[PDB]
């Protein structure tokens, strides 16, 4: 009974440390969203056309 | 001959004054300030081309 009972908790304690996963994830979709973002305009400042106000 | 000086002399601002006034929006294209310009077209970095407009 004692095992059983640790077990119920133990399932308890893993799905909370999954949740903290996920929420990790959830900020770690947007970082790469946005440093994709700052890759690609870079590379648009990269080039000789545009002036220096650009 | 005089009459055919002021001509060309005419034409003569007219080839100094397009070296200054073409711009492509605030830029200099003939002006001699263009220098060497390299255009990134590539999706990496380093992979662009100079262009010079003497």
């Amino acid at each position: 009974n004692v095992q059983s009972r640790g077990l119920g908790v133990a399932v308890r304690n893993a799905n909370d440390g999954i949740s903290m996963a996920q929420t990790a994830e959830g900020a770690m979709k947007e970082t790469t969203n946005i440093l994709q973002r700052m890759r690609d305009l870079s590379l648009q400042s990269a080039n000789g056309s545009n002036s220096k106000a650009d | 001959r005089v009459a055919i000086q002021e001509e060309i002399t005419a034409l003569n601002d007219e080839l100094n004054r397009v070296a200054e006034t073409t711009s492509f929006g605030g830029n200099k294209l003939l002006n001699g300030t263009f220098a060497t310009k390299s255009f990134q077209i590539g999706a990496d970095n380093g992979e662009a081309v100079m262009l010079n407009i003497k």
